[PDB]
């Protein structure tokens, strides 16, 4: 069986109100953060970072504050957007090189560096829209080979963040085919009538960690307690926590997002129980 | 003192906490049940994943114990709960037809009050049914049976078991203006008038340390009086910080109504609690009594 893991993984981005990425690293409630999203990217060469009016010129030092505070920082492509696709092998490589030398370890004088030198801990795939024949199984095997555990380089988590029902679309299923993607969050929290935390959550929890047993599984949570599909703290610990610890490939906890939760402090407890 | 004999002498029905068999095997917590508490309620061997983890197929032994603890103790027992959708078997989420569930729900029902009949004080019947914002809930029997998940519910309780006073219970029923405490009264209110036997709201009262001031807590519990409902009690209380002003708010919310029988807090030591980190109950991690258990004594004597 699994157990807790103390690993509470949290989205950043999505509103300039919740403020910076250096402060949600200083809150001590999480260990990663997520960025969101690189929402625009495909067979034309052009790519866009959506932080929703964040102050970019901090995220940079932010991002190595986390990291030296030991939280990592991935960024997560893709959102609820219609401006993302992967149609070719070429294309997958083309965004691989894009994330790697303008947010990771490369460095070539033709790709900006928006965040300058800070080199990020991840990627998350987020891919609410696709098609069969999106091809992110190129792009996370060539993300694969930079996961260093051990020597020069550093790790690389790759994740990716699936809507609760199973199973996934095609381009999701066919990337997580790999059989390297390190973690999967499931969201639980949305209005899929069969699959939420109010009805039919566990019975795809069940397919999820079957499916592919070498990746880690988070469990995804709101932290707005006003939405339809939050829990109360009580129910992760009675309920939603042992149950989803039962598998042996459990990861911990994602929760949706730093705006919440700075508003609710969810994971003021949730952080016990994962 | 006795907080439950403190109480039963100040007019109410019992002072209660919850517990199970392995915090009852335990001497030290076990003395304090003995001693304090008149009623209990199951902390988990009465949900439906313990007691019918396959279809047809019952588990009744951590729930037996619990029984026959308070049975032994001339204590009185809060089962809890028949319906709810957190702590369910998966098998139950899964059906796709309403007469499936129907007959599911139904023998659920029968077999676990009918198991225990004459031996139960409250039952929670149905939990956590609304949503914040007084929707229903969209679980399982809300999903394929529509609001009359609630009228089958209890009509099977009370045919199982007439003896037991059946409760629908809730948290965040904590002020009297709010959303959900105003469509619970609603519908409880509706469903008396249509014949449905319900016999008490219960009131979770788990306060946050971010909640509606308790000084809201008297003025919620005399609203959920205020449908006809025979009687209301506080089930599940806990407050962040255990403040004695705090505490004393929700003992004087059931003392000043009088269809208040009486309040559980969800409980004896906060290193048992859900919610240990925010130390929310009336004794210590060692078992000690804490500021608000003297200030309810101060208070009752
Ligand atoms: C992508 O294309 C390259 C060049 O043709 C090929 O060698 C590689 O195997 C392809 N990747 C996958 C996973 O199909
Ligand atoms: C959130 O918790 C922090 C301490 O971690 C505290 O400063 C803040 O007031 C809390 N917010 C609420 C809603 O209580």
């Amino acid at each position: 069986a699994g157990g807790k893991t103390g690993q509470v993984t949290v989205f950043w981005g999505r509103n300039k109100a919740e403020g910076s990425l250096r402060e949600a690293c200083d809150s001590g409630m999480y260990t990663m953060v997520t960025m969101s999203f690189l929402d625009v990217f495909g067979a034309n060469g052009k790519y866009h970072l959506d932080l929703s009016g964040h102050d970019l010129s901090s995220v940079g030092a932010d991002i190595k504050h986390c990291q030296s505070k030991g939280v990592p920082v991935s960024l997560s492509i893709g959102g609820y957007g219609t401006g993302y696709s992967l149609p070719s092998n070429r294309s997958a490589l083309d965004l691989f090189d894009h994330l790697w030398n303008s947010y990771f370890g490369g460095s070539k004088p033709s790709v900006p560096r928006p965040f300058g030198d800070a080199w990020l801990d991840g990627v998350d795939l987020f891919l609410e829209h696709g098609t069969p024949a999106d091809r992110y199984d190129v792009l996370a095997l060539e993300l694969a080979k930079h996961n260093i555990r051990g020597g020069p380089g550093k790790p690389l988590h790759l994740t990716a963040t699936v809507r609760c029902g199973y199973p996934p679309a095609a381009h999701v299923g066919r990337a997580l085919a790999t059989g390297i993607f390190e973690r999967v969050h499931v969201r639980t929290y949305e209005s899929d009538k069969w699959c939420n935390q109010n009805l039919g959550w566990e019975g795809s929890w069940d397919k999820w960690t079957a499916a592919y047993p070498a990746t880690r599984f988070y469990v995804g949570l709101t932290a707005d307690d006003k939405s339809h599909q939050w829990v109360h703290p009580k129910n992760v610990y009675y309920g939603v926590a042992p149950v989803a610890q039962k598998k042996d490939n459990y990861g911990g906890i994602m929760l949706w997002d730093r705006y919440f939760d700075k508003q609710t402090n969810y994971s003021s407890l949730i952080k016990y129980y994962a | 003192a006795s907080l439950n004999d403190l109480f039963v002498a100040a007019g109410k029905s019992y002072f209660g906490t919850c517990s199970d068999q392995a915090l009852l095997q335990n001497s030290q917590n076990e003395a304090i049940v003995a001693s304090q508490f008149g009623v209990i309620t199951p902390e988990n061997s009465m949900k439906w994943d313990a007691l019918e983890p396959s279809q047809g197929n019952f588990g009744w032994s951590g729930a037996d114990y619990l029984v026959d603890y308070a049975t032994q103790h001339n204590k009185k027992v809060r089962g809890h709960t028949l319906v709810w959708h957190s702590q369910l078997p998966s098998w139950v989420s899964s059906i796709g037809d309403a007469n499936t569930l129907r007959s599911v729900m139904t023998n659920h029902i029968n077999e676990v009050v009918g198991r225990y009949k004459g031996k139960i004080m409250h039952w929670d019947v149905v939990n956590e049914i609304f949503n914040e914002d007084g929707t229903f809930r969209n679980s399982v029997f809300y999903n394929l049976l529509g609001e009359d998940f609630v009228r089958i519910a209890f009509e099977t309780a009370r045919a199982a078991d007439p003896d037991a006073k059946l409760y629908i219970n809730d948290y965040n029923l904590d002020s009297a203006s709010y959303a959900k405490t105003q469509a619970m009264a609603s519908y409880v209110k509706k469903w008396l008038a249509e014949g449905v036997p319900i016999d008490g709201i219960g009131s979770q009262a788990h306060y946050s340390s971010s909640h509606w001031s308790s000084t809201e807590a008297a003025g919620a519990l005399s609203s959920l009086a205020n449908t006809g409902v025979s009687e209301v009690a506080i089930t599940e209380l806990d407050i962040a910080g255990a403040a004695s002003s705090d505490y004393l708010n929700l003992l004087n919310a059931c003392l000043n109504e009088q269809k208040c029988v009486g309040i559980t807090v969800w409980g004896v030591s906060d290193k048992d609690s859900w919610r240990a980190s925010d130390s929310p109950l009336l004794f210590d991690g060692n078992y000690q009594p804490k500021d608000a258990y003297n200030a309810i004594v101060n208070a009752l004597s």
